[PDB]
């Protein structure tokens, strides 16, 4: 079963890197083809308790389903 | 029984990916030479390093060298290719000389058909990298496995 | 062993000699192959190389004098050495080729001598 765990983590890492390429940091969502399967991801800004930035990258195996991994990342 | 094989397959993929992480995350800002018949930061072309398809080669910055001991980090040349449907890492330990040197070819991942790499300039993913002066903002290494198909991994480059 | 060399020995200066390399245990025809030598008092040095398609490459001090070739039927790499000088006296190794002047999976080698 841990195929899903590994591949979802890989997609999460890829999207975390893509949001790091940019500042506006809006709540986006999309799809990524990996390991012969479709993965549905969402990046969601997380307000912090201080000035000078956070976001959650989550990935799911199905379209409207609950994510199998969610990772928080800090920037700025 | 087959499940042990597939569990091992995922471990094999992780060994490969973590090896790629240690190179592509530690890309050195140094131009390397292809001593055949020129000089770039990132080398990327068909049949490079005698690959069956695409081949990549670049400079790497190593810090935790077990053999040698320079605190500031040793710069060495590294590369990737496909040979006999295996992803193979090629490593050059010593500097470039008209004598030549013994390359260290290490197979990382079995049953890999194709190697493909795309470069992110800052706004868009492109197929080549002609800029020899500066690195691309991001690099996406895509491996086409016989069993799992296309798997891709993105790497952010340090700037300089 | 994957690469075993044959046809070494002593020859009078100006003589000819044909080194051979028995390939085994891998898809020889799809590999770029090379010859590498170690003269006494020097490190290992790249001599010549042949691509999978047939294209060849030579070092200046042996060009138009040595000739690299391959037989994909029997999986054998050859090195026709002509006009052999004393400076060529070295241990000649057969190896897989990375392009440029870099090699890997080096064979055991054969001694070629002249003075
Ligand atoms: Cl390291």
């Amino acid at each position: 079963y841990l195929e899903q765990k590994m591949f979802a983590a890989m997609v999460a890492d890829n999207q975390m890197a893509m949001v790091m390429l940019n500042k506006n940091l809006k709540a986006s969502n999309g799809e990524e083809e990996l390991a012969g399967q479709t993965w549905y991801w969402k990046v969601a800004p997380v307000a912090t308790t201080q000035p000078l930035k956070a976001f959650d990258v989550s990935v799911a195996a199905e379209k409207q389903a609950s994510p199998i991994i969610t990772v928080r990342s800090y920037v700025a | 029984e087959l499940s042990q094989e597939r569990t091992a397959r995922l471990n094999e993929l992780q060994r490969a990916l973590v090896m790629m992480d240690s190179d592509f995350r530690q890309i050195a800002l140094r131009q390397t030479r292809t001593n055949g018949e020129s000089k770039k930061l990132l080398h990327w072309a068909d049949y490079l390093l005698d690959s069956d398809n695409k081949g990549i080669m670049f400079a790497r910055l190593g810090w935790h060298n077990p053999q040698q001991q320079f605190p500031r980090g040793e710069v060495t040349k590294v590369g990737y290719r496909i040979k006999d449907e295996r992803l193979e890492r090629v490593w050059w330990r010593y500097p470039d000389t008209p004598a030549g040197q013994e390359g260290v070819v290490t197979p990382l991942l079995s049953d890999v058909e194709e190697l493909n790499v795309r470069f992110y300039d800052g706004k868009q993913w492109i197929n080549e990298w002609s800029n020899e002066l500066t690195l691309p903002a991001a690099i996406s290494v895509e491996l086409t496995l016989k069993d799992y198909g296309k798997i891709a991994r993105t790497y952010l480059t340090p700037e300089g | 062993v994957q690469l075993q060399e044959s046809g070494g020995g002593l020859v009078q200066p100006g003589g000819s000699l044909r080194l051979s390399c028995a390939a085994s245990g891998f898809a020889f025809s799809g590999y770029a192959m090379s010859w590498v030598r170690q003269a006494p008092g020097k490190g290992l040095e790249w001599v010549s190389g042949i691509n999978r398609d047939g294209s060849t490459s030579y070092t200046a001090p042996v060009k138009g004098r040595f000739t690299i070739s391959r037989d994909n039927a029997k999986n054998i790499l050859y090195l026709q050495m002509n006009s052999l000088r004393p400076e060529d006296t070295a241990v000649y190794y057969c190896a897989k080729w990375l392009g440029g002047r870099d090699w890997y999976d080096r064979g055991q080698g054969t001694q070629v001598t002249v003075s």
